[PDB]
């Protein structure tokens, strides 16, 4: 079909712009809370079949079917009591589609906190906010104190006889402690280091416990995916990927704006229509990273006809990660760019693994040589070695986040960097 | 490393490293001579004997005469 247009009807996250009042008494008229006894009574595995069927994909980068990954929860609790840890925490470049459900309509993270709880058999939810969401993680407190003092959770979902709570952890400024396998220990009170997958977080997560690490946007689009129709939603982007993704049109754009839109919609459409235009005309376009910062540029000869879905994305060889869409024009040094996100990647990687801890310093060595021209015409070939050195070695994604903002550099704007090389080379002599 | 010990400031590239080291100068060497070059030319068989024989023909005459001398 032709996708893209979504109808002010059919927005799942509304008063996103918090316009209206984000608690209760502003949430109940958003339709947030509505019949969720109901929900909790139609029970477990009719909501771990709903949201597989509704074709719910991950919100976060790693993009996995949602449910499916609900599935993974044990059923028969064998003492251990399955957690259910909400990765609010993004700290991803790019990426404020999170910031803008644990504020301004966080009710609706609650009652997906609770819906999942009794969708993947939990008995707490752990909503890790970003530590520095101080004003967001207070909103969202207070919206627990309400969900609380309205018998919505705690001791009794919503009056049904599930016992959930919702506790609200928050971390310290760490990109690496978001990671699913890093959030169970940075909650555990250890470092924000990730754990090796062959114990999974399903099998062996927070404190031991089973659990599943959800991101805001898949936990908080399931309660609307069950009260509204899983065909309705499965009825949105393309055939396997399918439903309405929180977009943040972040740099270089003349009207940046984080707005939700159905997913599978073109790139330049959204850019075009939403945000915009790319600053100075789409002609004046350079490159766009369109997942958060661990995914490879798109060199705007690919992005004009390219779709916002996890789908297609990978298949231009790149990635839609939290499609925190980084619009770059032709006025940006884009290796200073890229640069500057492989230092990112350099301060916010926790260390524990060589190819990362190293490798990533490295990268941003080698990227503030390219930026000035330091390098050799030979280095891009390091560096893209380098990178793949790193990418299936390290112990989280992180070294793929790490590696792949580099690879899609080189892969596409190799001429400029070896131009940058071959202009140092004649200002020398 | 291999690029910050051989640096010839600029070149762009891990080729044209500097790359100086000993050998042949442009164009080889001269042809150096290896066979026995030994000039033979020296008295023949003859005039060595006739030098030697005509000695002691004249010399031997000489001798001769002295011996008249003395006597
Ligand atoms: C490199 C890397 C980056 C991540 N970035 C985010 C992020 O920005 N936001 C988030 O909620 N989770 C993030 N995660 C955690 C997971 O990848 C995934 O997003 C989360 O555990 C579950 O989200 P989903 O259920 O929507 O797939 C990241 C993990 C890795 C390894
Ligand atoms: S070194 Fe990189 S991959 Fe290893 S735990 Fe730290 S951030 Fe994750």
């Amino acid at each position: 079909t032709h996708f893209g247009g979504l109808k002010d009807e059919d927005r799942i996250f509304t008063n996103l712009y918090g316009l209206h009042d984000p608690f209760l008494k502003g949430a109940m008229k958003r339709g947030d809370w509505h019949r969720t006894k109901d929900l909790v009574l139609k029970g477990t595995d009719w909501i771990v079949n709903e949201m597989k069927k509704s074709g719910l994909r991950g919100r976060g980068g790693a993009g996995f079917p949602s449910g499916l990954k609900w599935s993974f929860m044990p059923k028969v609790s064998d003492g251990r009591p399955s957690y259910l840890v909400v990765n609010a925490d993004e700290s991803e470049p790019g990426t404020c589609k999170d910031r803008e459900i644990m504020r301004h309509d966080p009710h609706k993270l609650l009652e997906g906190c609770l819906i999942a709880g009794v969708g993947m058999r939990a008995s707490a939810a752990y909503i890790y906010i970003r530590g520095e969401y101080v004003n967001e993680r207070l909103n969202l407190e207070k919206a627990r104190r309400e969900a609380y003092a309205a018998g919505l959770l705690g001791k009794n979902a919503c009056g049904s006889g599930y016992d959930f709570e919702v506790y609200i952890h928050f971390g310290a400024g760490a990109y690496i402690c978001g990671e699913e396998t890093a959030l169970l220990e940075s909650l555990e009170g250890k470092q924000g280091k990730p754990r090796l997958k062959p114990p999974f977080p399903a099998n062996a997560g927070l404190y031991g416990c089973p659990t599943t690490v959800t991101n805001v946007e898949t936990v908080a689009v399931s309660p609307t995916i069950l009260r509204r129709g899983p065909e309705w939603f499965s009825s949105f982007g393309r055939k396997n990927n399918a439903g309405t993704k929180l977009f943040c049109i972040s740099g270089h754009v003349n009207k940046p704006c984080t707005v939700e839109e159905e997913m599978s919609i073109p790139l330049k459409e959204l850019i075009e229509r939403h945000c915009g235009g790319v600053r100075g005309g789409w002609d004046n376009l350079l490159a766009i990273i369109p997942g958060g910062s661990s995914v490879p540029l798109i060199p705007k000869n690919i992005c004009e006809d390219v779709l916002m879905d996890f789908d297609a994305l990978k298949a231009v060889q790149s990635g839609l990660g939290t499609a925190a869409v980084i619009v770059m024009d032709k006025s940006t040094d884009v290796v200073d760019a890229i640069a500057r996100l492989s230092y990112f990647y350099k301060h916010e990687s926790c260390g524990q693994c060589t190819p990362c801890r190293e490798g990533t310093g490295w990268l941003w060595m080698i990227m503030e040589r390219m930026k000035v021209g330091n390098a050799k015409l030979e280095e891009i070939d390091m560096l893209q070695e380098v990178t793949k050195q790193i990418e299936g070695h390290t112990i989280c994604a992180l070294g793929d986040a790490a590696a792949w903002p580099v690879q899609g550099l080189i892969r596409h704007f190799r001429p400029e960097l070896e131009r940058r090389i071959r202009e140092r080379a004649e200002r020398e002599l | 490393t291999e690029a910050m010990i051989r640096n010839k400031p600029g070149m762009a590239s891990v080729k044209d490293m500097p790359l100086l080291q000993d050998g042949p100068p442009p164009g080889g060497f001269a042809p150096v001579r290896y066979a026995r070059r030994i000039s033979n030319t020296g008295p023949s068989a003859m005039a060595m004997f006739l030098a030697v024989s005509g000695a002691f023909a004249w010399g031997m005459y000489q001798v001769g005469q002295g011996n008249k001398i003395r006597r």
